């Protein structure tokens, strides 16, 4: 699988999570930031990788970070 | 040419079963789980 | 502490005197570097084939099979002119005896009390003690049989007589 | 301050009671190399020095039997290069060679403490046993020595420039 | 029962049995066999020369090569002599020159290549390349090709004499 | 990423100061700044006049003076080598 | 599923992009699963022993093919008239035109024609015969065995290496100069002047007759008197034909300079001569670092106190030990520029100092191995450039390199980069502007307006040499000049006569075309170090991707986002760079 | 010329270095 980072550079924006098109980031409570919460990653197996969570990371450098690691059926995107 | 013969018998020998043999069983290793 | 054989130097450290034939002689360290028990029983094996090198050469200058190919008194020139298909047949030989020997095992593997191969048939040694004396006596000859086969191989390359002749005739009066 | 060389200050690796102490270092090569090895090399060159000083002027007095044949006239270095072309002075050099192989260990033996600069442990009679003849004694070898290296040049260097030889320079 | 004529090894097997174990051949009689196989392929290349320099006089403007004519006699005939003379050293002095005396050297203190029974066919041949070279320079074919033929007939009565034991081993 | 052996009697010879520490002359440390730049002088002087006498290279040249031709590069250090020297106080 | 056992996440990989990949990644043992330090060196070490065995092979293999289907022997009598031949061919798909086609060689077969040289550097070293070929190839087959069974005798438990033995920088440093390089220099000398020298000179030496053969008719008498200069004495005539005895000399070690006049090469005296000088030289430097008894240098005495005290460097190289010791790829790196360097070297060196007798009159093999061996040396160059990003990447510790050589060059990374840049753009639009300029005024009929530019400094250089064409009058060119006085007893006639002579490739005459070119090439070799240094000093990180040091060496992109991350990795510097390597030696 | 026993001989060397080559790539293979 991929391995999805969040670092406490993360403003609580929530839009990594809306841009996941595989459900692998959620939201949940840290008083870090402003906003009362922080990204996570329980389910970085359905990761495709497709990096739209940096994408729509606005920190300057972004706070999720995909590392593209070993392959599986699921990581790969195959529908086969 | 001293072993002439050689040519004959080795470059199909080098060329088409050695790979084929070679081919056959790195495609068995490749596929093989245990 | 300091060896008996070179005084300055000091005595080796795997060496003790537990062996025969031990004076501390060991100066350039090879017991560091290599197995005592490796050491051993090669030197044994050395002197051993030197032994009979030394007693071949002198008794092939006296006496020698009645065929030609075996009548050369030199060593060296005997070599060449035997039948080589029974030189190759001596080799093969010895190499059956040395797969005999040391039940197969060879460099690592053997280490069997070194130089030893059990070859005892005749109650030579009837006290052990005198066993211990003649296993002095044997590393001892050895090293002289070492050291003289191969002044009498080297005295066959220079003189072309072989040993005994080498010995009788010298260029004493002669340049 | 220097007991031989009053101007020059004392040299710093020397010392009282090793053998032929005069203070006497005025390059200071003491502190280039090391005093060990400079004190086994120094009584390395004084033996093979003496050995020869002796060997010239014995050589000049006597030869041995039929070494006159080999060498019709060449005497000093002259015997040498005759004796290349025959069996002399290669076989002296490989058991030269093979006791210095043995030197070599002696030399690393030095250089770690264990061994003394020198010592070979050579008494076939033991003339030191005294230890404080052994003190004197060796100050004699060390002074000899080094005036038989000096004297082995100066001979050599007269047979250079003359031919004649160490006693026959002086005889003619 | 022959040398090749080309490569120079043992032709035909054809209790002096050739296997190894049962060979009575002695090591003298295998360096006899390599050097004679040796010398058939130096003389079997004379035939080579003898048509280089048959084809270098029928062309439009005739020139002896002595850059060919030379390094030939340099690779082939000073190699032909070379083998003979240790054939007739074998021949003679006997075991000694299989190494009974050591390592090749100087001094060797060993009966010399000449005394042989054999040795007036090297004597022959070195006449041969000495008339091979002097032709050369000389820019005369006809005497490379007879010096050439002269090589040849020697070196055949050579081994003819010579009798080898061809060791197939 | 694992320990990297150095011969022993390796120290430390990393400087910032003046003139490095006179361990970097190795056997040289204790040598005087004057019996340096006495050295110095002494071989470039007779290295170029080694160096000069053979210029015009021969099939026989002087072993002597090639091998004391050497001394001029070896000069080059032996300055260095006082100027450590005299920084350091010796 | 187990095919990259190596890798388990290539291992579950479902795909084909799992066979790919374990291919792909064999050989890079630093990245295989539960790998320790012990373990890398020491599969590094065998797998060193079966490169050793193959290359030994691979001459085993020309040399037996040559012996066996070349032309030799026939090569050898004529080698300026005879074709050499590489290996015969049989090929079931040749029609009888083909067959008859390649039958060429004086052979009855279709063959190859060898454009590598090994005739004639078989030629030169004394190769006569098949049989000396077919026993070369014999002695490789034994030596690639040897190291075979060396390569798997040094796994095995009681003769497993250890990490202090495989980081011995010293030991290693000492045996390689005084054994690897000088040692088997000096027993090339030996060769040549025991067995090359004679065999030029018609006599036949070989082990049955080498030691009761004398190089020299004195015979080390010479050597050991300090009558050195005897062994010059009576060198090779002009006269000589090679491989035999007229015209031949006695002597085995000269610097007459220049070439043979016949073979067109450089005297084997001569080279007998080099490998004697450069084997003492590299022998002495073999004695330079400390290992057991106290005497030499320490490799980390030395890199630490080289720091300039006017502090321009910062730290100097304290800290540079221990980065390239723990540091296989800066290793490589190194070992791998300084080759590239050398077989560049060997490339233009060896057309214009030809060693092999009569060769550079087979241009076709000239033309090869320049090619071959400039190819090669792009090869080595961009990946000593590669493994230094690898290193960056993988090995470089900033805080282990405070300050150093090293990390300064990393704090001026832009510096260096954009003045790449710029040299790559100023000579890139001037270069071009030039040869457009040329291409459209020899276009419009005027040849003459073309900007035509004169190589003076590389003239300048031939004339310091001895040209005369230029007219230069400096230094060799110059009769009465020190430096033409100086070497006028030793090396200068014979160099003089080469370098005038217009017959050879040495220093070829030089125009406005060979300006323009070696700009190109100039444009070229700074293009491709600007993406190769990019690479290797981006690898780490940039403004576009801070983190790059975390992906690796070798990642596809970092995604569309930032603007788009397409070639970012140091991997992709590489991959650019190879085009700019093949575009300059083409 | 090479005769066919060169080549045969040739052939065996080449065999035992084949046999070694194979010992060698288990061996690093582990
Ligand atoms: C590199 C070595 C090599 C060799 C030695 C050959 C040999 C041959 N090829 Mg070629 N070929 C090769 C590589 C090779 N091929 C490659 C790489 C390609 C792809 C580019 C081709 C494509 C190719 C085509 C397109 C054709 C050939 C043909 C031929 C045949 C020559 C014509 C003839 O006389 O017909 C007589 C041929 C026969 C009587 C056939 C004999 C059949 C053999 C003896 C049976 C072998 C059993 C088999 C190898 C079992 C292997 C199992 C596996 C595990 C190894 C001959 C058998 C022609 C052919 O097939 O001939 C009909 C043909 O049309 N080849
Ligand atoms: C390296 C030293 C050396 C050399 C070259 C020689 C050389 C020679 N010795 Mg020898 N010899 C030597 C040392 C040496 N000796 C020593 C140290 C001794 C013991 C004192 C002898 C004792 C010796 C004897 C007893 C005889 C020779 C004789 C001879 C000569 C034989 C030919 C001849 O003159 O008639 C020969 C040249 C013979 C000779 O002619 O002496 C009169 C002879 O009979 N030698
Ligand atoms: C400690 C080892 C040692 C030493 C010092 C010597 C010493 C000598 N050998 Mg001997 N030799 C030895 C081991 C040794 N050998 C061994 C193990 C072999 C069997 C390969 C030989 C085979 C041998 C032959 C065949 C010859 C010598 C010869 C010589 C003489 C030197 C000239 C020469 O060509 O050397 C060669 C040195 C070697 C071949 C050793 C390797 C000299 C007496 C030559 C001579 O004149 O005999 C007296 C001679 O022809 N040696
Ligand atoms: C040009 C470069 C260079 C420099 C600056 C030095 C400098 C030095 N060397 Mg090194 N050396 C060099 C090249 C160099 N060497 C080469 C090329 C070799 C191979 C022949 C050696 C082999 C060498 C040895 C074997 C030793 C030195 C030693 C020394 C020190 C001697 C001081 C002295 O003579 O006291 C007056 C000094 C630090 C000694 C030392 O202590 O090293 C640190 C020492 O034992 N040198
Ligand atoms: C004298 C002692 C000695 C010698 C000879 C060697 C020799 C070697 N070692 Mg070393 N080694 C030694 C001691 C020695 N070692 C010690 C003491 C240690 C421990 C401290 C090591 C530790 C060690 C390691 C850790 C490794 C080696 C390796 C190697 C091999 C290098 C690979 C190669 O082919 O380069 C050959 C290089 C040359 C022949 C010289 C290069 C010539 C330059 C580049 C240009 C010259 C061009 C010239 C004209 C050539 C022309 C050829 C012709 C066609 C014209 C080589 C065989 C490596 C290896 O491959 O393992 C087997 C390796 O990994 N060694
Ligand atoms: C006049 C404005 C200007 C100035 C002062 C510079 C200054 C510099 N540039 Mg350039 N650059 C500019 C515009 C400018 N740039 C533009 C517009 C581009 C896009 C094409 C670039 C692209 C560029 C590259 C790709 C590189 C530089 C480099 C450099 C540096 C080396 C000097 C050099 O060789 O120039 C080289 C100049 C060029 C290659 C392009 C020239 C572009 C034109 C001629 C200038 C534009 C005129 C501008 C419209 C003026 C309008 C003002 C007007 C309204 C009053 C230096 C910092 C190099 C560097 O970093 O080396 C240290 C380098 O590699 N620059
Ligand atoms: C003919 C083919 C070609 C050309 C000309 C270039 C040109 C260049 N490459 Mg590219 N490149 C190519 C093929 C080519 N490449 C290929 C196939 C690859 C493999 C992918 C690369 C990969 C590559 C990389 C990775 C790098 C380069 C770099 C460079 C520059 C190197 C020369 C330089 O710095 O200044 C020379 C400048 C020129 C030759 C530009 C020509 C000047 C123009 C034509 C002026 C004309 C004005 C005219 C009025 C325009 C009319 C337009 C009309 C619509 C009005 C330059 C921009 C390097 C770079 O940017 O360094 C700074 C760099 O990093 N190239
Ligand atoms: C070459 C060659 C050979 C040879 C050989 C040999 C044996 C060569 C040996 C050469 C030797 C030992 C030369 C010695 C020189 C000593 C000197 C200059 C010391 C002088 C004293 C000084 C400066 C000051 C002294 C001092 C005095 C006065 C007072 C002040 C204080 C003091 C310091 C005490 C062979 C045999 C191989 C033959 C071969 O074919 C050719
Ligand atoms: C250490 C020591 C202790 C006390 C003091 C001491 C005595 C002074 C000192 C000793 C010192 C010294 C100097 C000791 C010296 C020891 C030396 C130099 C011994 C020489 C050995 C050579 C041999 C055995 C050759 C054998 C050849 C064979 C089998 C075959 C040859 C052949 C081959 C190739 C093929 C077959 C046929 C032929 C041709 C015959
Ligand atoms: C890339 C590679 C992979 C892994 C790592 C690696 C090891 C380091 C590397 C090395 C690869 C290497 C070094 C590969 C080396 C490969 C080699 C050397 C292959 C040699 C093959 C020779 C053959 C098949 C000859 C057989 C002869 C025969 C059967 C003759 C027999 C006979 C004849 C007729 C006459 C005599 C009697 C008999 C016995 C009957
Ligand atoms: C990227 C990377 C990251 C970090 C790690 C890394 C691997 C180290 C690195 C790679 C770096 C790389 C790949 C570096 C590559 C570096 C290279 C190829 C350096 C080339 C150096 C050549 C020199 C200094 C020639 C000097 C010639 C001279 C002085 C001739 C003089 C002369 C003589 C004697 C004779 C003629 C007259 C004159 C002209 C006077
Ligand atoms: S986008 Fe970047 S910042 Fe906004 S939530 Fe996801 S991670 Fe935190
Ligand atoms: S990469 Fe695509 S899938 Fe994996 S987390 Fe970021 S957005 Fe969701
Ligand atoms: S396009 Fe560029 S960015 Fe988008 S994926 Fe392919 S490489 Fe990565």
């Amino acid at each position: 699988s991929h391995s999805v980072k969040v670092y406490d550079t993360c403003i609580g924006c929530t839009q990594c999570v809306r841009a996941c098109p595989c459900d692998v980031l959620e939201m949940v409570s840290w008083d870090g930031c402003k906003a009362g919460q922080i990204a996570s990653a329980p389910r970085t197996e359905d990761c495709i990788g497709c990096k739209r969570c940096e994408t729509a990371c606005p920190t300057d450098f972004l706070s999720v970070r995909v590392y593209l690691g070993g392959e599986t059926t699921r990581s790969m995107g195959l529908a086969y | 040419m001293t072993a002439a013969y050689l040519p004959s018998i080795l470059v199909p020998i080098i060329g088409l079963i050695f790979p084929g043999l070679v081919m056959a069983f790195a495609f068995i290793y490749i596929e093989q789980d245990e | 502490d300091m060896s008996a054989s070179v005084p300055f130097l000091p005595r080796p450290a795997a060496l003790d005197g537990s062996m025969v034939g031990d004076v501390g002689f060991d100066p350039l360290g090879f017991t560091t570097k290599y197995d005592i028990k490796w050491l051993r029983e090669s030197e044994l094996k050395h002197g051993r084939v030197c032994m009979l090198a030394s007693l071949g050469c002198i008794v092939q200058e006296i006496v020698h099979l009645p065929f030609e190919a075996t009548s050369n008194p030199v060593a060296s020139e005997a070599f060449f002119q035997v039948p080589a298909g029974g030189l190759w047949q001596i080799f093969a030989g010895i190499g059956i005896v040395e797969h005999f020997s040391n039940n197969f095992k060879m460099s690592g593997s053997t280490m069997r009390a070194p130089g030893n191969l059990g070859f005892d048939p005749l109650n030579f040694g009837k006290n052990p003690s005198a066993r211990a004396r003649y296993e002095l006596a044997e590393i001892k000859n050895g090293r002289l049989a070492m050291l003289g086969f191969g002044g009498m191989i080297h005295g066959c390359f220079i003189t072309g007589k072989g040993p005994i002749g080498a010995l009788t005739s010298m260029d004493w009066h002669q340049s | 301050m220097s007991e031989s060389v009053p101007f020059l200050k004392k040299p710093e690796a020397l010392d009282s009671s090793m053998a032929g102490y005069a203070g006497f270092d005025p390059l200071g090569l003491s502190s280039i190399a090391d005093i060990k090895f400079l004190q086994e090399s120094e009584i390395k060159h004084c033996r093979i020095a003496m050995l020869a000083a002796a060997g010239s002027i014995a050589q000049d007095i006597f030869t041995f039997p039929g070494v006159s044949k080999v060498v019709g006239t060449a005497k000093m270095t002259g015997v040498h290069d005759v004796l290349v072309k025959q069996g002399a002075m290669g076989q002296i050099l490989l058991w030269t060679s093979f006791l210095e192989v043995f030197g070599t260990i002696a030399l690393l033996e030095t250089l770690d403490g264990k061994r003394a600069p020198g010592d070979f442990k050579f008494d076939p009679l033991g003339f030191s046993k005294n230890a404080e003849t052994a003190k004197r004694y060796q100050l004699s070898e060390i002074k000899n020595g080094r005036l038989a290296m000096l004297a082995t040049g100066g001979m050599v260097h007269g047979y250079f420039i003359t031919g004649k030889g160490p006693l026959e320079l002086l005889t003619n | 029962a022959s040398l090749d004529p080309k490569t120079g090894f043992p032709i035909q097997g054809g209790s002096a049995g050739c296997q190894p174990m049962t060979q009575a051949a002695s090591i003298l009689d295998k360096q006899r066999t390599v050097l004679a196989g040796k010398i058939t392929v130096a003389a079997n290349k004379v035939p080579v020369l003898t048509a280089a320099v048959d084809k270098m006089k029928t062309a439009k403007k005739p020139k002896l090569d002595r850059d060919y004519v030379l390094r030939y006699s340099a690779l082939y005939l000073t190699t032909l002599v070379d083998a003979m003379e240790q054939y007739c050293l074998r021949d003679a002095n006997g075991a000694k020159a299989a190494g009974g005396a050591g390592l090749p050297k100087f001094k060797e203190t060993l009966k010399p290549a000449s005394s042989s029974s054999l040795y007036s066919y090297v004597d022959t041949v070195k006449s041969g390349i000495a008339a091979v070279s002097a032709a050369a320079k000389a820019g005369d074919f006809d005497g490379v090709n007879k010096a050439a033929g002269d090589i040849k007939t020697a070196a055949d009565s050579f081994l003819s004499t010579a009798n080898p034991p061809i060791i197939f081993n | 990423f694992s320990p990297v052996p150095s011969p022993e009697g390796t120290k430390e010879t990393y400087w910032e100061t003046k003139a490095p520490s006179s361990d970097v002359l190795g056997i040289g440390a204790g040598v005087s700044s004057g019996n340096f730049a006495a050295a110095s002088v002494f071989a470039a002087l007779v290295g170029g006049y080694c160096t000069g006498q053979v210029i015009p290279l021969t099939v026989e040249p002087n072993p002597l003076f090639l091998a004391g031709s050497f001394l001029l590069p070896y000069s080059w250090a032996l300055h260095v080598a006082a100027w450590i020297q005299k920084n350091n106080g010796k | 599923t187990k095919f990259p056992k190596f890798s388990q996440a290539l291992a579950q990989d479902p795909a084909t992009r799992r066979i790919w990949y374990g291919l792909a990644t064999a050989h890079d043992l630093e990245s295989h699963d539960g790998m320790t330090e012990e373990n890398l060196y020491q599969k590094i070490f065998a797998s060193h022993f079966g490169h050793l065995a193959v290359i030994f092979l691979w001459t085993s293999g020309n040399l037996f093919h040559v012996a066996w289907q070349g032309n030799f022997e026939q090569w050898v009598l004529n080698p300026l008239k005879v074709k050499p031949i590489a290996h015969a061919i049989w090929d079931p798909h040749f029609g009888q035109p083909a067959v008859k086609a390649f039958t060429k060689g004086g052979v009855s077969y279709p063959v190859n024609i060898a454009t590598s040289g090994v005739y004639h550097w078989w030629y030169t070293i004394g190769m006569r015969s098949n049989t000396d070929l077919y026993a070369g190839s014999l002695f490789l087959l034994f030596l690639a065995g040897v190291f075979l069974f060396a390569g798997w005798l040094h796994l095995q438990p009681k003769f497993r290496p250890g990490l202090s033995w495989f980081k011995n920088n010293e030991s290693r440093l000492n045996h390689h100069l005084s054994g690897l390089f000088g040692f088997s220099s000096l027993a090339w000398s030996a060769h040549l002047i025991h067995v090359a020298i004679p065999e030029a000179r018609g006599q036949h030496v070989c082990w049955d007759n080498f030691t009761k053969v004398a190089p020299h008719p004195a015979g080390l008498q010479p050597f050991f008197t300090g009558n050195w200069g005897a062994y010059a004495a009576s060198p090779d005539t002009t006269n000589h034909i090679f491989g035999t005895s007229e015209g031949a000399g006695t002597a085995i070690l000269t610097f007459l300079g220049g070439f043979h006049p016949q073979t067109q090469a450089l005297w084997l005296t001569d080279i007998a001569h080099h490998h004697l000088a450069i084997g003492v030289v590299f022998i002495f430097a073999g004695h330079m670092y400390r290992t057991n008894w106290g005497i030499g240098h320490s490799l980390k005495e030395i890199l630490d106190a080289h720091r300039p005290p006017g502090g321009r460097l910062g730290a100097g190289h304290k800290g540079i030990f221990e980065t390239l010791t723990n540091s296989l790829h800066f290793q490589l790196g190194l070992a791998l520029a300084s080759l590239g360097v050398i077989t560049s070297l060997v490339a233009q060196h060896m057309y214009a100092l030809p060693s092999y007798a009569f060769i550079a009159k087979d241009y076709v093999t000239q033309s090869a191995l320049y090619t071959h061996h400039q190819y090669i040396a792009g090869f080595l160059m961009v990946g000593a450039f590669a493994h230094g990003a690898i290193f960056f990447v993988r090995d470089y510790d900033p805080e282990q390199n405070k300050n150093n050589v090293l990390a300064r060059i990393l704090d001026h990374k832009e510096a260096i980069i954009s003045h790449l840049s710029w040299v790559s753009l100023f000579l890139g639009f001037h270069t071009l502007g030039i040869y457009v300029h040329n291409d459209v005024v020899v276009a419009f009929g005027t040849p003459e307006k073309q900007i035509l530019v004169e190589p003076v400094f590389a003239q300048w250089i031939q004339a310091s040499s001895g040209k005369a064409l230029y007219g230069f009058d400096v230094l060799l060119s110059s009769t009465n000049s020190v430096a033409a006085n100086a070497s006028s007893n030793i090396w200068l006639p014979g160099w003089l006569e080469a370098i005038n002579s217009g017959k050879n490739s040495l220093f070829l005459p030089i125009g406005p075309g060979d300006f323009l070119i070696h700009h190109a090439i100039a444009l070229a070799l700074h293009t491709t170090t600007l993406i190769l240094v990019k690479g290797a000093l981006d690898a780490r990180g940039s403004k576009l991707m801070p983190d790059k040091k975390d992906f690796g060496y070798a990642f596809p992109c970092d995604g569309p986002g930032r603007g788009g991350t397409c070639d970012i990795s140091a991997w992709d510097a590489f991959y650019l760079s190879m085009f700019w390597m093949l575009n300059t030696i083409g | 010329m090479i005769s066919d026993t060169q080549i045969f001989i040739a052939l065996i060397l080449a065999l035992v270095s084949l046999v070694l080559a194979i010992r060698l790539g288990r061996a690093l293979y582990q």
